[PDB]
RNA sequence: UAAGGUGAUAUGAACCGUUAUAACCGGCGAUUUCCGAAUGGGGAAACCCAGUGUGUUUCGACACACUAUCAUUAACUGAAUCCAUAGGUUAAUGAGGCGAACCGGGGGAACUGAAACAUCUAAGUACCCCGAGGAAAAGAAAUCAACCGAGAUUCCCCCAG
RNA sequence: AGGGUGACAGCCCCGUACACAAAAAUGCACAUGCUGUGAGCUCGAUGAGUAGGGCGGGACACGUGGUAUCCUGUCUGAAUA
RNA sequence: UUUUGUAUAAUGGGUCAGCGACUUAUAUUCUGUAGCAAGGUUAACCGAAUAGGGGAGCCGAAGGGAAACCGAGUCUUAACUGGGCGUUAAGUUGCAGGGUAUAGACCCGAAACCCGGUGAUCUAGCCAUGGGCAGGUUGAAGGUUGGGUAACACUAACUGGAGGACCGAACCGACUAAUGUUGAAAAAUUAGCGGAUGACUUGUGGCUGGGGGUGAAAGGCCAAUCAAACCGGGAGAUAGCU
RNA sequence: GUUUAUUAAAAACACAGCACUGUGCAAACACGAAAGUGGACGUAUACGGUGUGACGCCUGCCCGGUGCCGGAAGGUUAAUU
RNA sequence: UGAGCCUUGAUGGAAGUGUGGACGCCAGUCUGCAUGGCUUUAAUGUUUGAUGUUCUAACGUUGACCCGUAAUCCGGGUUGCGGACAGUGUCUGGUGGGUAGUUUGACUGGGGCGGUCU
RNA sequence: GCUUGACUGCGAGCGUGACGGCGCGAGCAGGUGCGAAAGCAGGUCAUAGUGAUCCGGUGGUUCUGAAUGGAAGGGCCAUC
């Protein structure tokens, strides 16, 4: 399931499109990673599977915070 | 990415000054790994009331005995002395313990020879006055007066 | 409620009943095999095979009840790694499947029309998928107006082919 | 109104108009108890990887047009009455 | 019925009964008719419900100009002797009808295109596990032994028992003919015929699914069909043809 | 040997043999949006693709065209800036 | 290593016994080396891009091991090998009958060929 | 020889087309050339020498211009 953990992002569809303006069904897909990220709080590595952007609300909001959500969500990690 | 320091840390560190590093070395290494922090301005106060009330609090509650000579600026009275010698010139030394005898009553007691002048130690009237380890900074100021006996 | 009654093809038999337990109607309860979500395991549905606790002047064995999975919670346990975490057992709640349309969402055609055809159309239709209610959805302005003023959403008639 | 009864029935039967009914289980209303639950005032606070932007698409009757508005896969990224 | 034309040897119909094709909705115009008339008329809704209320609004009484704008005129042009379009005819709303528009739009009919299911009980290929091949020939390697060589070579008997080896039943195929051809049979019967220890043959079960499978490759086979299966659906596809 | 089950059994397919070509192993290749898997529990004396088609004697010239292979100058050339 | 800024030596405590580099108006004199009673020049500190090594810490592991776990999945952990490569998202140029949707006129003494089309 | 009538605005009234359209035209207004003048000239003896609509470009023009003033874009005349 290409879907960011942190921040919802799953694949979404839209067209193509040529010169001559053809419609051709296609899908945009979230950059992906899954990366392993050190808690402390925790002493361990959890590793969520995340769009960079999703990193970058990591980076941001900060870790403890994000695995707040998630947990605070009923998801796994 | 801006983040700010805790250990000293290459290129850039500093215990607690404001660097702007590239977005990996910091999620990466610099902390999941203690060297550093998000910016995140709860913090860049959190990290500046310190150099508040530091570089400027504890900068200033070394000033709290002046000189560490406060009342002692009329001079202190001659116990004793420090000695004499050589019918009329110097000759004796002072011992490693041996400039209180003479202010051997005013403040505190103490025993030590944190010796300021590395000369000979001038062997002439005797009534002098330089300044000797009262701190880091600061001096003192009294005389000697010798003994007729 | 009652003087008639034991559904029908479908008689007959043997019976029930007439002033209140015949029958008949309705409220509430009992019982409710097996299969089926099917849930002890299995399985070519309605069959096969268990385990655990129980129970028998005949306490072999054969009856009765529990034992699926998943989620939340708790209790007891408990690794690599000593603390922890993971894991494991148990217990209590809950879910599960079915089924009209209407509803919200994920995805989404082609014939066809353009008197061919590719932009365009058919159409966000058909269809598949998930979810929910009695309705759903939407909703109390970073809305419109236009220098006057309106004052959420929904629905209808005009505006206007 | 209607239906039936040996042919077409207001008065033969069942009904209809009309007026009546429940030991029970339930629906909706109110009035009350229970557990909850928070009410009113004063002083505050006022939604950031967000709005905006590049790219690619999508939605707006609007087919990138001179094209506002909206959603966002990808890269970025404010002000703060 | 179609045709320039059909007794026509061109189409359709064995016959009778029943059924079977220009419809409905909303728009829009015209005609007929009715009402009111420089006016006609209400929609939603309200309702005292076919009344009444509601005149939002629509159409009409004013055109010209792209427009600003002007206005019984106006536009053209600098302006037109002028030119064009206008001013001189009554609308409007029901009701019935004739056309059109959107809708399956008079009825029936494709070959097809798209979506979602069902099918390897026939067949193709593969996997697993099992079964089957009467009878009769040929007689490879190798081996023993004699003969033979300086020793090998070589040679004779024997022994052995290979092979998509031979002949031929079962079994598997299907080259020719005849019959049959409203069949005994929706692919056979009868006489002949190729293989028959193998790239053999066959039972049970399993796997591969439609632009997909499988194919010793014919476009072959995939349940009597296959240059794209069957079923349901889009669906009354479309038919300028009959 | 195979084949057009049902008008074609052949000179068509196939075959051992041969050649070219790709593949260093998480191979190439192939089913698959992926995970997973075949190749292969193999490893260049192997695996795939293409052609030829026992065996004998043999397989000449042509690299312009098309296809493919190699080329660290120059010209031309996308997003981006 | 291309280019900017900061600077300490170039254009804008005397005289004599002694030195590397040079547009030196063509024949100088210097720019420094020793001593002796805002614009044309060399290296540092830098800031900023390019190229190159190596590192480890993202990320890969279809090497080995530990545990969950009597397990050829998975997860965690340790170790080894790689390593900011590879790969994947977004954008972009090329290739792309593998797949797709289609087009491929009429007239015509039948059609096609030829011819013709205002 | 002198010139720019290969003029601008229009146009009674004809032709010829299903239509889109094409064609001929004296005359009026402004302005111009030639000629002493009467006068002739809105191309070429005539009849072929061509391409609708869309979209877009260029010049001109406040006609329009989504709160207002502007602007963008649209219209109109010329033209590609
Ligand atoms: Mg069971
Ligand atoms: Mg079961
Ligand atoms: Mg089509
Ligand atoms: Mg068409
Ligand atoms: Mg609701
Ligand atoms: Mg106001
Ligand atoms: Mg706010
Ligand atoms: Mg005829
Ligand atoms: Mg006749
Ligand atoms: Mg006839
Ligand atoms: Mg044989
Ligand atoms: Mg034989
Ligand atoms: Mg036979
Ligand atoms: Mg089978
Ligand atoms: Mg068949
Ligand atoms: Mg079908
Ligand atoms: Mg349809
Ligand atoms: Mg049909
Ligand atoms: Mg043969
Ligand atoms: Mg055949
Ligand atoms: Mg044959
Ligand atoms: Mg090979
Ligand atoms: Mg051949
Ligand atoms: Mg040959
Ligand atoms: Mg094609
Ligand atoms: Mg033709």
């Amino acid at each position: 399931s290409r879907v960011c953990q942190v921040t919802g992002k799953r694949p979404v569809t839209g067209n193509n499109r040529s010169h001559a303006l053809n419609a051709t069904k296609r899908r945009f897909l979230p950059n992906l990673h899954s990366h392993r990220f050190w808690v402390e709080s925790e002493k361990r590595f959890v590793t969520l599977r995340v769009s960079a952007k999703g990193m970058r609300v990591i980076d941001k909001k900060g870790i403890d915070t994000v695995l707040a959500e998630l947990r605070a969500r009923g998801e796994k990690y | 990415m801006q983040v700010i320091l805790l250990d000293k840390v290459a290129n850039l560190g500093s215990l607690g000054d404001q660097v702007n590093v590239k977005a990996g070395y910091a999620r990466n290494f610099l902390v999941p790994q203690g060297k550093a922090v998000p910016a995140t301005k709860k913090n860049i106060e959190f990290f500046e009331a310190r150099r508040a009330e530091l570089e400027a609090k504890l900068a200033e509650v070394l000033a709290a005995a002046n000189a560490r000579a406060e009342k002692i600026n009329a001079l202190e009275t001659v116990t004793i002395a420090s000695k004499a010698g050589d019918e009329g010139k110097l000759f004796g030394s002072i011992g490693t313990r041996d400039i209180a005898d003479a202010v051997t009553a005013a403040g505190v007691e103490v025993a030590k020879s944190e010796v300021r002048l590395p000369n000979g130690v001038l062997r002439t009237t005797g009534e002098h006055e330089v300044s000797f380890q009262v701190h880091s900074e600061v001096f003192a100021k009294v005389i000697v007066n010798v003994v007729a006996e």
